[PDB]
């Protein structure tokens, strides 16, 4: 099926970069920089809101109630714009797949490829998280403080245990987004090798749900993030 | 912050008008009713003046 083999690849500043991931990533960050701007000019607090709007508030409001029944908001006001900026990053980047942009070779290639397909993206995003909780965590504990808590966590005889869940929290958070949009891509790679007369339907219900899968893990991720949060900042 | 301060002003004014109106109705009252007491303080303090000037006369 022809797994990996990332397009567009370059190399600078000795090191390779996936083209393709970086293109998928950039147009996904220009859909949502267009959705923040038109709300920007249209946002309104006494007309009625836009469409825009009412998504943002939507989106905003759902994971202000995360942050209240968690962690409070006076104590973390810098967690909600990073789980609405999660949760719109990864539900665009999964949505757009969604568009009819594969063709034949004569092996299927894909014009746009979900980043979260890519190891680079999932991981870049999970570790990002984890430096950020942790520094949160250091911040509302201390230098030294905040690590001894960790380990030790809810019960200190599960020092080990803690140690290990801990590194789970971002491998797991990268891979299970990984795996989810990874699998993906291979569907429809292996749904591309039916001819036309038959590949729409197992490909039209597997995206169909994948719409629903998409959303899902975006709120997932950004819900793991809350939630990650408020573990490490008390 | 607009919505709630949107929520805040619906429920003041309705608020506000209600108490507003029913203070305009209960102080029309009262001045009116002052008005009328004192009329009729005056009114019996003309009658007594008039039965001290004919006890006096």
């Amino acid at each position: 099926i022809h797994v990996g083999h990332h397009t567009l690849v370059f190399e600078l500043f000795g090191m390779t970069f996936n083209g393709d991931t970086i293109l998928a990533t950039a147009v996904t960050a220009v859909i949502v920089i267009a959705l923040a701007f038109y709300l920007r000019a249209k946002v309104t607090s006494t007309g009625v809101p836009s469409g825009v709007q009412l998504f943002w508030e939507a989106l905003t409001i759902q994971m202000r109630q995360q942050i209240e029944g968690s962690i409070g908001m006076k104590i973390a006001p810098f967690v909600l714009p990073l789980s609405v900026t999660i949760f719109v990053f990864i539900l665009i980047s999964n949505w757009l797949a969604v568009l009819p942009l594969q063709y034949g070779g004569g092996a299927a290639a894909e014009l746009y490829k979900a980043p979260a397909s890519d190891i680079n993206f999932v991981l870049a995003l999970a570790l990002f998280v984890f430096v950020c909780y942790h520094a949160a965590g250091i911040w509302r504990r201390g230098i030294v403080g905040h690590p001894i808590k960790v380990v030790k966590g809810h019960v200190a005889f599960l020092a080990p245990i803690n140690i290990v869940e801990e590194l789970a929290k971002p491998i797991s958070l990268a891979l299970r987004l990984f795996g989810n949009i990874f699998a993906g891509g291979i569907l429809v790679a292996l749904i591309a090798m039916f001819p036309w007369y038959i590949q729409w339907f197992p490909n039209a219900v597997w995206k169909t749900f994948d719409l629903f899968v998409g959303l899902i893990q975006a709120f997932i991720f950004s819900l793991l993030t809350i939630l990650y949060f408020s573990q490490s900042m008390e | 912050a607009e919505r709630e301060a949107m929520l805040a002003k619906t429920a003041a004014d309705n608020r506000k008008s209600a108490e507003q109106v029913a203070a305009a109705q209960a102080d029309y009252e009262k001045e009116m009713a002052e008005a009328r007491a004192q009329a009729s303080a005056l009114r019996d303090e003309a009658r007594a003046a008039g039965r001290s000037v004919v006890d006096e006369k």
